[PDB]
């Protein structure tokens, strides 16, 4: 991947290392963001930890309903999707349009993607 | 706007007659779905569809949600879900205007609404 | 207006936005942070575990499929704490937890209807090489000679990984590491535990070509020396 040879070269780093299905993973201030090329998107993804967000089988519908609050206030400004993933799980996406997007672009939504991160993470812990 | 016509016509596409100019935030109001919202906003046109649910609707439309706006359970277009207060399900896709089509925003309008069918089965 | 049956029809006038209602009542740049490749980090730890633990071939098998059978049912929502937590109840070993976990993926990559579970052992594989990563070469490092020494005499397997571990990642000097030999092994060979130390530690120092780092050995080095002369 271009992009990824630029990003890693523009950061003075050697480049980074995909997985068999193409996927990176790069851990930035503690916080694992996965880069998993499909077709013509490239998709982020950070798995959240939220040991509330279910106590045993009940779903905490108070915090969901917050967390889901805050995906619609963020939206116009952040192209996240916070969304639940097959082990429901909450996990922080977003889906990039590959046609349109430059390093610059990448680096800039892996930038919100931590933003968010930080912002989130606090309200789902200790 | 020059969008303006895109947007008209895809009104008058569901058979809704518009003055010119439009505003940068029109508001169609639908019987069942709810409200729908075309927004220019920077250079995104941003739908927001909003329909406030009966309590006992609410936690599994949140989680059916949730759910089906993952990757991997989407389609081409980056539909995103939401809320707003107590008991509306607001789900929304953003547009790059520089690309915009009227067959994409008709299929923009029609995944959002299907999505919400889905939500709410 | 109309759409598949159902009336609409537009609503005018000043409007706010359904997300500015939202925002009513609800950057740091990359060149700024930590950043690792957890690909090569993952990948680079397992070499080092395995390369070590093929020298005491002593197996996780047992655990791997008890493991295995807590995930076909165990949760309906298994999340990466409760996995941790597993591994964790099984050995009290970051080494032993990671290999576990290495066996876990390879139990799963024969098992596309698992493939969720295969992408939660891949996060906390990750998890655990980037938080956990040189707790867990340290422990795989000395495991070969810490189990010789526990075959063949009262210095039991856990204490002497431990103390290797902390005398390479954090000693806190001479006095302080001989109340924890105290402590640690108050029934035990202490000349033993001492000489088994200093053998590792030497070992060590053979392949650091740091300056700092072999200075920071030769000081526990040169302490262990006169801790031997405590008995």
């Amino acid at each position: 991947q271009n992009l990824l040879k630029n990003l890693a070269a523009s950061l003075g780093r050697k480049p980074f290392v995909a997985d068999k299905q193409g996927v990176y993973r790069l851990t930035i201030d503690k916080h694992l963001v996965m880069l998993a090329p499909h077709g013509s998107e490239l998709v982020l993804r950070t798995p959240i930890d939220a040991p509330m967000l279910r106590e045993g089988n009940n779903v905490n519908v108070t915090l969901l309903r917050s967390l889901m609050q805050q995906a619609l206030a963020w939206a116009k400004r952040y192209p996240q999707t916070l969304v639940l993933d097959d082990c429901g799980q909450l996990v922080l996406e977003a889906r990039l349009r590959l046609q349109e997007l430059d390093t610059h672009g990448l680096q800039e939504v892996i930038n919100k993607q931590l933003a968010l991160l930080e912002h989130l993470i606090p309200q789902l812990t200790p | 706007s020059w969008i303006e016509p895109i947007i008209s016509h895809f009104c008058q596409d569901l058979g809704v007659p518009t003055s010119s100019p439009l505003s940068p935030l029109i508001q169609l109001e639908m019987a069942q779905s709810g409200t729908l919202q075309l927004e220019q906003h920077g250079a995104t046109l941003t739908l927001w569809l909003a329909r406030s649910l009966a309590w006992h609707r609410c936690e599994d439309a949140m989680v059916k949600a949730l759910t089906l706006t993952a990757a991997q359970k989407s389609g081409a277009l980056p539909l995103r879900a939401g809320w707003l207060g107590e008991s509306q399900l607001v789900l929304f896709v953003s547009l790059d205007e520089r690309s915009l089509t009227l067959p994409l925003l008709h299929q923009a309008f029609e995944q959002l609404l299907r999505l919400q069918q889905e939500v709410l089965a | 207006x109309q759409f598949r049956g159902e009336s609409v029809q537009i609503v005018s006038g000043t409007l706010q936005s359904i997300a500015d209602m939202a925002e009513e009542v609800t950057e740091l740049s990359l060149d700024k942070r930590k950043l690792s490749d957890s690909q090569a980090r993952v990948s680079d730890v397992e070499e080092q575990v395995n390369q070590y633990l093929s020298k005491v071939p002593e197996l996780e098998q047992k655990q791997n499929v008890s493991e295995l059978l807590s995930l076909l049912s165990n949760s309906p929502n298994i999340s990466l704490s409760q996995l941790k937590a597993y591994l964790e109840g099984k050995s009290e070993e970051p080494s032993e937890q990671f290999k576990m976990l290495c066996g876990l993926r390879d139990a799963l990559k024969g098992r596309p209807e698992l493939a969720h579970l295969s992408h939660l052992v891949e996060q906390a594989l990750v998890s655990m090489a980037e938080e956990q990563g040189e707790t867990i070469v340290l422990g795989a490092r000395i495991t070969p000679e810490a189990y010789r020494e526990s075959q063949s005499g009262v210095n039991p397997l856990q204490p002497l990984r431990d103390t290797y571990r902390d005398a390479v990642m954090g000693y806190q000097g001479i006095y302080a590491i001989w109340s924890d030999l105290q402590k640690r092994f108050p029934n035990g060979d202490i000349d033993s535990v001492i000489l088994f130390l200093q053998k590792a530690l030497s070992a060590d120092l053979q392949s650091q070509q740091s300056g700092s780092g072999r200075e920071k050995l030769g000081i526990v080095i040169s302490d262990l020396q006169k801790l031997k002369e405590f008995g």
